[PDB]
Formats: C-alpha cells, structure tokens, sequence
DNA sequence: GCATCCGTGAGTAGAGGAAGCACAATTTAACACTTTTGTCAAG
DNA sequence: CTTGACAAAAGTGTTAAATTGTGCTATACTGGGAGCCGTCACGGATGC
C-alpha cells in the first residue's frame, strides 16, 4: 500500500561500500571510460556508439537502436586480435562497476531529499530527481584526489533536487532566475517583519533589496508570484457549492448580442439597395462585407479593370448618398 | 471493479494481479530450462525478488574477516557448506573462495620473505604464486613514490585478505585469447577460449579475470520473467479466445455445482469479447487521451486572479513522470531506479 | 458458514465565502529605410 | 476615368540590450514522518 516503504525496503538489500570497495570501483570506471576512447580511435567508430553497445551487453536482453545492428557491431569488436581485445574486457568491467557504484549510494540521496519536503513536490518525486544527480556525480568523480565519494556527490544531488523544484512546482512555470528573486524577496520581508514588529511596507522592502529596486518593482514581483486557485474548491460547510458556479462565461455571445448583429445586417442591406449596382459592390469590397477582409483600392480596380483613383471617388460618392437617406429615415442611428 | 475483467480472463487472483502490476513479484513468460530448489520452473509462476535473482544471477556471499587474522583457505580453493574459512566465521555455502583485498603481500625472492603493507589506495597487479621477473610491478599505487616493485625474481604469496567471497561457479584455465567477454551468457558445449579447447559445461554468466587469467561461469539461467503492465499485456495478446471457450464448455459438464458456476462466470466474459469484437489487450493503455482545453479551462477572474481545474494538475504529474522515465532509460540507470519510476507512472495514471 | 470488501443514504431557496555565479542562446525592442496607399489638384 | 504628384501608414533588415536556459561547486555526511475511535450502519456479492 505504501510506496515509500517499498522503496526503502528495496534499497536496503544493497550493503554499504567500504573504503577499499569504494576506491576499486571508481578506478575501474575511470579505466573503463579510458578504454572505450581508445577503441573508438582504433576502430574508427563514434565513441558514443561503442559505449551504448557495451552498456547493452552488460544490462542484458531485458532492456527494450535496433538489436539487429548491436550484435553485428559486437562481432566487429570481438574480431580484433588479442592486442586489441584487452580494451574490450576493460570496457565491459567498467560498466558493471558503474552499475554497482550507483546502487550502493541510494541511501545518500534519501537522507538529503528528506530536507526538501513541503515545497511543491512529493517525497518520491524528490528522491527520483536526486537519483539523477547521483548518476551525474559518478561520471565526473575523480579518485586521484583522495576525497571520499559523499564529499563530491552531495553537491550534485542537491543541485538536481533544487533545479527540479524551480521547474515543476508551479502550474504557471516561472524561469529559474525569477524564482530566485521571489525567494530572496520573501527572506527580506521576514527579516524586516521581526525587526519592525509589524509587516513592512513596499518602500522598506525595496530599500533593503538594494540598488535597482523601488516600491513599484516590489509590487509587480509580488503580483507575478500569485498561484491560480482551483475551480473545485468548496465554499461553506455543506459540499454542494464550488468556486466555478459563480464565474460567468464571456467568450460566447449572448442571445441578445447575436440578435442585434443580425438586425444591423438586415437594415444595412436595405439601405445599400438604394445605391446603384457598382456603387454598392465597391462599398462592400472596400469595407470587407463579402470576403470578410477589406481589399485595396487597386485590388478592387483589378476586379473591375479600373484604376486606383477611380475607386476613391466612386466609393466616396456612395457614402454621400447613404448619409442623405439616413437623415431622412433615422433607421440606422440606434445601432451605433 | 470486482470481479476484475483482466483477472477473470487470465485466471489470476486479485492479490496476484496487484503484486505483478505494482512491481512486487515477477511472472514467468519463458522458463528457459531453469530449475528452482530441484523443481523445474513453469510458465505463469510467480517469483519473489530473492527467487528471481537466484535464478538469474546465482549465489554468492562475502564474509568479512576481522583485522589481523589470516584466512585458512588459499585463493581459488573449492569449499563446502559448513567449512570454516576463518577461525571465527564459517562458510554457509559451497563454491570457490576468492581473496578480495590482501592487506599484506609476501614475496619469496631468489638470492627471502619480504613483507609489504598494502593501503586501500593500492591494488595488487600480480596473482598468487606468480613467478615475477625483476623490474615487473607487484603492487600498483596512485603516486609512484609509494609504489612497490620487484627487486629480484621469486614467487608472490598473498596474505591477510579483507574479506572472502564464495561464489558457485566453474573455473576454466586458459592461455590464449578468450572467445567471450564479461556479461555474456553461455550454454553447455559453447566454446570459451583456445579455439574450442576449453568449452563450458553449464549454463551461466561468464566473467573474465585478467589477473588470474581464468574464466568463471557463475551458475545462472537466461530466464524470462517480467513485472508491471507490460507483462500482463504480453499474456493477454497470446490468448486464443476460441480455444479457451472450448475448454470452458467441457468444464460446464462437471457434477460439482461450484465448478459449473465458476466456468459460467469465466465464459460470460469470454463470450462478451468474442461477440463484440473488442480485443482483450486494449485494456492496457499505450496512449492516454487528453481532454479538450475548454472543458478544463484556465480562466482569468474579474479581479485578475486565475482559476483552473483539477484535471490540469493531474495531467502535469503524469507528463513529468513520463518524461523523467525516458531520460532514465537513455542513461542506462540500474533496475532499482527504473522500477521505482515505472511504479510511480502506473499510480499517476490511476 | 463465515470473513472480507464495497456502494448507498429527499427537494428547492439563501448567504457567507529555502544558493549562488558565469556564460551561452534566445527573444525583444529600437531604428532607420524602402515600398505601398491614400488624398489633392487637375483635366 | 485617367495622369502627374505628395505625405503617410505600413513593411523590412540591422543591431544592442533584456531575458532565459544550462552547467557547476572536492572535509565528510548513506532507510520518512504523521498519526492518534461516539472508528457509520446495513445489504449485496465474493472467496474460502
């Protein structure tokens, strides 16, 4: 039932490494990485391609590039003479060592991840994001420096967890640099609050933040940092009323607005009948009543074969006739 | 939904279905000639985590020696269950004994038992009982200032191992290049090295030791057992509904009332699938539909605040976990990390 | 025969309700300049 | 209905400055934390 307890039971089956065990695996991984590079130089293949082929054999057939070419490339590696076959064995043992080194340090990420709960991600999500940092640390670790593994891996495990919080904890994503500004702004207001005995104003916050900050910038940053509210949140004690029941829809036109649009079109059509055949047709093209989009004076000219300036005077004349009829009927002013 | 439609078709209990779906037990899809506890393994058999590793990887255990004391067992000696390796601890299984980290190396020069102390940052490069010519490295080190080299020719002896590893395998000495590499799987009769001179006699995983220039085959099988909904989907695709219907009709003639009632309930689900034209494997999702955005809106209220529906947060969780699983698979992550991600993905869909 | 699991329980109305930093990639805004498009005066 | 204009509104590179995306940090650190009974009562269906 409990996924957290199942994971803790599984990682407890891998015993912690000793100092001698830790050093040997790190040396094998470092030597294994070096042997793959030489093989690519000798064989003329892509180093990233060789590592995948070596990694696939170690992991076995239980993992879903097509396998038809994996086995063919493996024959190429094995067809080298003994002088070159040693690099293949060193590469194989290195990848096996890398798998063992990762699995033995799964308790380290758990102890770190427990200090980041309550910040928008679940405990199992923090653990899986910290496991990615542990994988990166194995790649970059150097055992010549005589430092222990947990000294270096702790930097990479914390970074992965912290970055994942800044990228997944908000419905409306906020960039990493802006997230850091919001966190710094909250620390400052907390310190001033315990010093002034009351909530600070935006002018005190801006002065403590430093140069480049005024009260207007403080208010805009606080407005950005607001999280949306759920449509399904209840109000009251009884559970039959929710936020979404009080929010009108303002995108679809109302029945009243749909009817006045059609009433206006019908009255506009009857006015245009008083015009001539071309005077009305030119007016509709220019205003965009037929296709929905207006057409240039030249575009109307090309439709009828006439010049640009001809359209301007005939289009203007039709307007004068419409204004003259309009003043004698007052059937069109209410729609305005 | 009781009773489960998947469980009825596959003849699986409710508790057995939960153990496979949520990554708690394996199910066998291809035994590959594996024997467990002297009993051959059959299909549709549920394996625990300990059982699966024993079949797939083999038996081995490491016994930590107390500091200072010396092992009574030579390196590469076959031992038996109950045989005491150290004066304080005993072996719990039979197999080959191996030295892990010899703290002191003793060389018998030819002219002379000199003793060298080995640090955790130093590794021995020569095997036990090796005739090492003058100038050849005996113990390697990070800094050549502390490195130990051979003053004269002699035989190297290893002493004071940190721990003893006992593994059930077969050891094949060789002289020329080997035909296999670490991580390969072999069957009896397969060539190992020396152009067919050395051949394996048992199934197992092969690892090649370059210091001891021997080949070890850890006794294990290439068994096909899987967990999760991907294993359940495999079983549902192989069902022959016509063949299952004829078997259930024969059980319908049993004298027992209980047998006839159980066969009727299984037949009702089978009949529904045959007549409708649906496929049983469509009950496992491969692509998840997404609701249109206007039915799960994100709207700005009159005051400037935003309002959103719960479905958006449930979709975001699934997408985040789906993307992380892809990156973990491309990085060659270990099976413990991968299994955790897959269990989280199933729960996100639920 | 009994232990375990699962879905069901009237209607309308109201009225409150916690890291930094360095640096590379990418997006945006500013600014000119070229081209297109109306007006005006003829005619 | 057609020419010559005429400035204007709009379109088109060019570029510096905001803005955003990403990698990295070497003393040693290696299995969570909140719950916590007027626990609702009764019928139906399933599995022993």
């Amino acid at each position: 039932s409990d996924p957290v307890r199942q994971y803790l039971h599984e990682i407890g089956q891998v015993p912690l490494l000793t100092l001698e065990e830790e050093v040997e695996l790190a040396r094998k991984v470092e030597e294994g990485m070096e042997a793959i590079k030489k093989l690519s130089e000798i064989t003329g293949l892509d180093p990233d391609l060789i590592r995948e082929v070596v990694r696939a054999k170690i992991l076995g057939s239980a993992r879903v590039l097509d396998p038809k070419t994996v086995e063919e490339i493996d024959q190429k590696l094995k067809s080298l003479p003994k002088e070159h076959k040693r690099y293949l064995h060193i590469a194989r043992e290195g990848e096996a060592a890398r798998q063992h080194l990762i699995e033995a340090n799964l308790r380290l990420v758990v102890s770190i991840a427990k200090k980041y709960t309550g910040r928008g991600l679940s405990f199992l999500d923090l653990i899986q994001e910290g496991n990615q940092g542990l994988i990166r640390a194995v790649e970059k670790f150097e055992y010549k420096r005589r430092f222990k593994f947990s000294t270096y891996a702790t930097w990479w495990i914390r970074q992965a967890i912290n970055r994942a919080i800044a990228d997944q904890a908000r419905t409306i994503r906020i960039p990493v640099h802006m997230v850091e500004t919001i966190n710094k702004l909250s620390r400052t207001a907390r310190q001033l609050q315990q010093e002034l005995g009351r909530e600070p104003t935006y002018e005190e916050i801006a002065e403590a933040m430093g140069p480049g900050w005024d009260a207007k910038r403080v208010e805009e940053t606080l407005k950005i940092a607001q999280e949306p509210v759920s449509l399904e949140t209840p109000i009251g004690d009884e559970k039959d009323s929710f936020y979404g029941d009080f929010i009108p829809d303002e995108h679809l036109p109302s029945p009243v607005d749909a009817a006045t649009q059609s009433l206006l079109s019908e009255e506009l059509e009857k006015a245009l009948s008083k015009l001539s055949e071309r005077e009305a047709m030119v007016l509709k093209l220019r205003k965009g009543l037929i296709d929905g989009r207006e057409h240039t004076l030249e575009e109307v000219g090309a439709f009828f074969g006439v010049t640009r300036e001809r359209i301007r005077q005939i289009e203007n004349k039709a307007l004068r006739k419409l204004k003259y009829h309009e003043s004698r009927t007052r059937k069109l002013r209410d729609f305005l | 939904d009781v009773p489960s439609k998947i469980g009825t078709l596959l003849d699986l209990s409710a508790t057995e279905l939960e153990q496979v779906l949520y990554f708690s037990k394996y199910i066998v899809l291809d035994p590959k000639g594996a024997i467990l506890n002297g009993v051959p393994v059959e299909k549709r058999q549920l394996l625990t985590d300990e059982e699966y590793r024993e079949l797939r990887y083999g038996k081995q255990e490491t016994y930590p020696l107390p500091p200072g004391v010396d092992a009574l067992v030579k390196d590469g000696e076959e031992v038996v269950k109950g045989q005491e390796l150290a004066p304080g601890v005993v072996s719990r299984l039979d197999g080959v004994a191996l030295y892990r980290f010899p703290r002191r190396v003793r060389v018998e020069y030819v002219k002379e038992p000199k003793d060298y102390r080995v640090q955790p940052h130093m590794n021995v490069v020569v095997p036990e009982g090796a005739r090492v010519e003058a100038g050849d490295k005996i113990v390697a080190a990070i800094d050549p200032e502390e490195e130990v080299i051979a003053e004269a020719e002699g035989v190297v002896h290893l002493h004071e191992p940190a721990s003893i590893l006992v593994v059930k395998a077969r050891v094949y000495p060789f002289e020329d290049d080997v035909e296999v590499s670490t991580g390969d799987r072999v069957a009896p009769g397969d060539v190992l090295a020396d152009g067919g001179k050395v051949k394996s006699d048992v199934y197992g995983r092969v690892e090649v030791d370059l210091v001891r220039n021997v080949v070890r085959v850890v006794e294990s099988y290439d068994i096909d057992a899987r967990m999760g909904a991907e294993a359940i989907q495999q079983l549902l695709k192989e069902l022959d509904l016509e063949a299952l219907e004829k078997e259930l009709l024969e059980e319908m003639k049993h004298p027992s009332r209980a047998r006839r009632a159980k066969a009727r309930k299984r037949l009702e689900v089978v009949r529904a699938f045959l007549d409708s034209g649906n496929r049983p494997e469509w009950m496992i999702l491969e692509a998840v539909p997404v609701l249109p955005p206007d039915l799960r809106p994100m709207v700005q209220v009159d005051g400037g605040r935003f309002a959103t529906s719960d479905l958006n947060d449930l979709y975001r969780r699934l997408i985040n976990r789906n993307n992380r699983l892809k990156k973990l698979l491309a990085q060659g992550a270990p099976e413990i990390i991968i299994r955790n991600e897959k269990r989280m993905l199933q729960e996100a869909v639920d």
